[PDB]
Protein backbone atom coordinates (compact mmCIF):
# COMPACT_ATOMS: atom_id res chain seq x y z
CA UNK A 1 0.00 0.00 0.00
CA UNK A 2 2.39 2.68 1.22
CA UNK A 3 5.45 1.83 -0.88
CA UNK A 4 3.42 0.75 -3.92
CA UNK A 5 5.88 -2.01 -4.83
CA UNK A 6 5.10 -5.53 -5.95
CA UNK A 7 5.47 -8.23 -3.31
CA UNK A 8 5.99 -11.97 -3.03
CA UNK A 9 4.49 -14.02 -0.20
CA UNK A 10 5.79 -17.57 0.18
CA UNK A 11 3.86 -19.46 2.88
CA UNK A 12 4.93 -22.88 4.19
CA UNK A 13 2.26 -23.77 5.12
CA UNK A 14 -1.46 -23.08 5.48
CA UNK A 15 -2.44 -26.45 6.93
CA UNK A 16 -0.42 -25.91 10.08
CA UNK A 17 -2.27 -22.62 10.53
CA UNK A 18 -5.55 -24.50 10.21
CA UNK A 19 -4.67 -27.24 12.66
CA UNK A 20 -3.27 -24.61 15.03
CA UNK A 21 -6.81 -23.42 15.64
CA UNK A 22 -8.06 -27.01 15.54
CA UNK A 23 -5.97 -27.95 18.59
CA UNK A 24 -7.59 -25.08 20.52
CA UNK A 25 -11.18 -25.08 19.27
CA UNK A 26 -12.19 -28.10 21.33
CA UNK A 27 -10.72 -26.43 24.43
CA UNK A 28 -12.51 -23.13 23.80
CA UNK A 29 -15.80 -25.04 23.94
CA UNK A 30 -16.36 -24.92 20.18
CA UNK A 31 -17.88 -28.18 18.98
CA UNK A 32 -15.66 -29.74 16.28
CA UNK A 33 -16.53 -30.61 12.70
CA UNK A 34 -16.73 -33.97 10.90
CA UNK A 35 -13.12 -35.10 10.64
CA UNK A 36 -12.14 -33.25 13.83
CA UNK A 37 -11.59 -29.73 12.54
CA UNK A 38 -12.91 -26.53 13.97
CA UNK A 39 -16.30 -25.36 12.70
CA UNK A 40 -14.79 -21.91 12.02
CA UNK A 41 -12.54 -23.22 9.27
CA UNK A 42 -13.81 -21.53 6.13
CA UNK A 43 -14.37 -18.20 7.90
CA UNK A 44 -10.93 -17.92 9.48
CA UNK A 45 -9.42 -19.15 6.24
CA UNK A 46 -11.23 -16.54 4.17
CA UNK A 47 -10.46 -13.73 6.62
CA UNK A 48 -6.83 -14.72 6.17
CA UNK A 49 -7.02 -15.29 2.41
CA UNK A 50 -9.00 -12.23 1.33
CA UNK A 51 -6.23 -9.98 2.61
CA UNK A 52 -4.13 -11.65 -0.10
CA UNK A 53 -5.39 -9.99 -3.26
CA UNK A 54 -4.17 -7.59 -5.90
CA UNK A 55 -5.23 -3.98 -5.44
CA UNK A 56 -5.07 -0.66 -7.24
CA UNK A 57 -2.07 0.33 -5.13
CA UNK A 58 0.09 -2.77 -5.49
CA UNK A 59 0.10 -6.52 -5.91
CA UNK A 60 0.83 -9.62 -3.84
CA UNK A 61 2.14 -12.64 -5.73
CA UNK A 62 1.41 -15.19 -3.05
CA UNK A 63 2.48 -18.81 -3.07
CA UNK A 64 1.05 -21.25 -0.56
CA UNK A 65 2.00 -24.76 0.44
CA UNK A 66 -0.48 -27.23 1.87
CA UNK A 67 -0.27 -30.54 3.70
CA UNK A 68 -2.70 -33.11 2.32
CA UNK A 69 -2.78 -35.72 5.12
CA UNK A 70 -2.89 -39.24 3.66
CA UNK A 71 -2.85 -37.68 0.16
CA UNK A 72 -6.62 -37.27 0.62
CA UNK A 73 -7.76 -34.22 -1.34
CA UNK A 74 -11.22 -34.75 0.19
CA UNK A 75 -9.79 -33.41 3.45
CA UNK A 76 -11.87 -30.24 4.00
CA UNK A 77 -8.78 -28.15 4.79
CA UNK A 78 -7.28 -28.18 1.27
CA UNK A 79 -10.80 -28.38 -0.15
CA UNK A 80 -11.85 -25.03 1.28
CA UNK A 81 -8.57 -23.59 -0.07
CA UNK A 82 -9.51 -24.15 -3.74
CA UNK A 83 -11.85 -21.17 -3.91
CA UNK A 84 -9.27 -18.75 -2.50
CA UNK A 85 -6.73 -19.44 -5.25
CA UNK A 86 -6.01 -18.78 -8.92
CA UNK A 87 -3.52 -21.58 -9.73
CA UNK A 88 -4.11 -24.86 -7.89
CA UNK A 89 -0.87 -26.70 -8.47
CA UNK A 90 -1.26 -30.28 -7.23
CA UNK A 91 1.51 -32.75 -6.44
CA UNK A 92 1.15 -36.49 -5.94
CA UNK A 93 3.04 -39.32 -4.29
CA UNK A 94 2.54 -41.49 -7.39
CA UNK A 95 4.56 -39.37 -9.81
CA UNK A 96 7.46 -39.15 -7.36
CA UNK A 97 7.65 -42.90 -6.78
CA UNK A 98 8.28 -43.17 -10.53
CA UNK A 99 11.37 -40.99 -9.99
CA UNK A 100 10.05 -37.82 -11.65
CA UNK A 101 10.34 -34.35 -10.17
CA UNK A 102 8.52 -31.89 -9.97
CA UNK A 103 5.93 -34.49 -9.02
CA UNK A 104 3.07 -32.80 -10.87
CA UNK A 105 -0.16 -34.40 -12.03
CA UNK A 106 -1.16 -32.03 -14.88
CA UNK A 107 -4.71 -33.38 -15.10
CA UNK A 108 -5.67 -32.94 -11.44
CA UNK A 109 -4.56 -29.28 -11.51
CA UNK A 110 -5.53 -26.25 -13.55
CA UNK A 111 -5.13 -22.48 -13.61
CA UNK A 112 -7.44 -19.50 -14.04
CA UNK A 113 -5.43 -17.42 -16.52
CA UNK A 114 -5.49 -20.25 -19.09
CA UNK A 115 -7.42 -18.21 -21.64
CA UNK A 116 -6.60 -17.03 -25.17
CA UNK A 117 -7.08 -13.36 -24.28
CA UNK A 118 -4.79 -13.22 -21.26
CA UNK A 119 -1.91 -15.12 -22.92
CA UNK A 120 -0.77 -16.31 -26.33
CA UNK A 121 -3.11 -18.50 -28.35
CA UNK A 122 -0.30 -20.94 -29.14
CA UNK A 123 0.25 -21.52 -25.43
CA UNK A 124 -3.45 -22.24 -25.01
CA UNK B 1 -9.05 -45.15 8.59
CA UNK B 2 -9.79 -42.98 5.59
CA UNK B 3 -7.21 -44.90 3.56
CA UNK B 4 -8.84 -48.33 3.60
CA UNK B 5 -11.97 -47.02 1.93
CA UNK B 6 -9.90 -45.37 -0.80
CA UNK B 7 -7.96 -48.60 -1.31
CA UNK B 8 -11.19 -50.55 -1.71
CA UNK B 9 -12.79 -47.91 -3.92
CA UNK B 10 -9.69 -47.92 -6.11
CA UNK B 11 -9.78 -51.71 -6.43
CA UNK B 12 -13.46 -51.44 -7.33
CA UNK B 13 -12.88 -48.85 -10.05
CA UNK B 14 -9.97 -50.88 -11.38
CA UNK B 15 -12.16 -53.93 -11.76
CA UNK B 16 -14.89 -51.75 -13.27
CA UNK B 17 -12.45 -50.66 -15.98
CA UNK B 18 -11.23 -54.22 -16.40
CA UNK B 19 -14.83 -55.32 -16.98
CA UNK B 20 -15.38 -53.11 -20.01
CA UNK B 21 -11.91 -54.06 -21.26
CA UNK B 22 -12.76 -57.76 -21.18
CA UNK B 23 -16.14 -56.92 -22.70
CA UNK B 24 -14.30 -55.24 -25.56
CA UNK B 25 -12.16 -58.32 -26.04
CA UNK B 26 -15.37 -60.34 -26.06
CA UNK B 27 -17.09 -58.31 -28.76
CA UNK B 28 -13.90 -58.18 -30.84
CA UNK B 29 -13.71 -61.96 -30.52
CA UNK B 30 -17.28 -62.43 -31.70
CA UNK B 31 -16.61 -60.12 -34.64
CA UNK B 32 -14.11 -62.69 -35.95
CA UNK B 33 -15.98 -65.75 -34.72
CA UNK B 34 -19.03 -64.80 -36.77
CA UNK B 35 -16.63 -64.34 -39.69
CA UNK B 36 -15.02 -67.75 -39.14
CA UNK B 37 -18.05 -69.94 -38.31
CA UNK B 38 -18.86 -69.84 -42.05
CA UNK B 39 -16.07 -72.40 -42.44
CA UNK B 40 -18.09 -74.74 -40.21
CA UNK B 41 -20.97 -74.82 -42.69
CA UNK B 42 -18.46 -75.44 -45.52
CA UNK B 43 -16.35 -77.84 -43.45
CA UNK B 44 -15.00 -81.36 -43.85
CA UNK B 45 -14.75 -81.62 -47.64
CA UNK B 46 -11.28 -80.53 -48.83
CA UNK B 47 -9.55 -83.70 -47.57
CA UNK B 48 -12.26 -86.19 -48.51
CA UNK B 49 -9.66 -87.64 -50.90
Amino acid sequence: DEAGQDVLLFVDNVFRFTQANSEVSALLGRIPAAVGYQPTLAEDLGMLQERITSTVKGSITSVQAVYVPADDITDPAPATTFSHLDATTVLSRSVAEAGIYPAVEPLECASRIMDPDAIDVNHY
Amino acid sequence: GGGTIRFWREKLEGYKKYHQIVKTIKMVTLAKYRQTVVRTRVRDQTLRY
